[PDB]
């Protein structure tokens, strides 16, 4: 459903 | 600390271009 | 927001939107005050009879945003939490009273077209706008009905004289709360539903003409059910609390 985010945002 | 900023309220792309959103008059006429 | 209609591009660019890492998905919504401070519903965050209880390393936030699932890359700003301050008293127990949190952003957001905070009332506001028939606006990307919208939903609503709203719930009404909604003889629909919470419930000032946020997405008996009406947390009475944490803790 949602966009993926970028992966910096999730470390 | 305090009222907030001088900023606060204040829409760029509204208050700011003296523009008015769709349905803001509808709560104004309420008062 | 059940009965609203879609939002113009900046019309609220104090909405956040509350967003879990793992899994992805929406949490709440909630207001930017100042370039680190976030205001939202303490029950988004911990409601032990549902087993709810998020800590800063669980979410994001998500500034700047219309759509609700799309990565709006250079518009959208995505904001890590420092502390979250959830009001000591809050009730969670028996009625929600005092549910309000204050989350400190790591780092400062910068303003744009899309990133503007909006104003926290004075006593002179509330005076002047707080009153029964005038008319509110709630934002949010939660449930059309008791459903997901694609972008942000606005709904304008007018508060309720506090023995309606006395009466129309089983609940225990404090007076941290305020009710809004149409009443059954006004024609009329709308109200804030599921994923709606946290978020902002604004007046406009027709003297400075501002926008104040006077109350917070909080509870209700459904969603747009005649008779009942949503519930909003105080923002004025609780106001000399947000104050005490912004200024001890930067
Ligand atoms: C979800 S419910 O229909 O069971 N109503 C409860 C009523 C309640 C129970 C215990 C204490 C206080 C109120 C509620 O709103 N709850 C249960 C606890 C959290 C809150 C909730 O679901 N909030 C989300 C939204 C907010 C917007 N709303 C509205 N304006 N109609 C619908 C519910």
């Amino acid at each position: 459903d949602f966009e993926e985010i970028p992966e910096e945002y999730l470390q | 600390f305090g009222s907030g900023e001088a900023d606060c309220g204040l829409r760029p792309l509204f208050e700011k271009k003296s523009l008015e959103d769709k349905t803001e008059r509808e709560l104004l006429e309420s008062y | 927001i059940v009965e609203g209609s879609d939002a113009e591009i900046g019309m609220s660019p104090w909405q956040v939107m509350l967003f879990r890492k793992s899994p992805q998905e929406l949490l709440c919504g909630a207001s930017l005050i100042s370039d680190r401070w976030v205001l939202t519903a303490a029950h988004c965050l911990l409601y032990p009879p549902w087993d709810k209880n998020f800590t800063e390393n669980d979410l994001l936030v998500r500034i700047g945003k219309h759509s609700r699932t799309r990565y709006e890359r250079n518009i959208e700003k995505i904001s890590m939490l420092e502390k979250i301050y959830i009001h000591p008293r809050y009730n969670w127990r028996e009625n929600l009273d005092r549910d309000i949190a204050l989350m400190k952003l790591k780092k400062p957001v910068a303003f744009s077209d899309y990133i503007h905070p909006v104003c926290l009332p004075d006593r002179e506001t509330a005076a002047s706008l707080l009153q029964a028939g005038y008319k509110g606006r709630v934002t949010g990307w939660g449930n059309l009905k008791e459903g997901q919208p694609s972008v942000l939903q606005v709904v304008n609503l007018p508060i309720v004289e506090r023995p309606v709203c006395k009466d129309s719930t089983r609940i225990r009404i404090t007076d941290n709360m305020f009710c809004a909604g149409y009443k059954p003889d006004e024609g009329k629909r709308g109200d804030a539903c599921e994923g709606d919470s946290g978020g902002p419930f604004v007046m406009k000032s027709p003297f400075n003409n501002r926008w104040y946020q006077m109350g917070i997405v909080s509870w209700g008996e459904g969603c747009d059910r005649d008779g009942k009406y949503g519930f909003y947390t105080h923002v004025f009475r609780l106001k000399k609390w947000i104050q005490k944490v912004i200024d001890q803790f930067g």
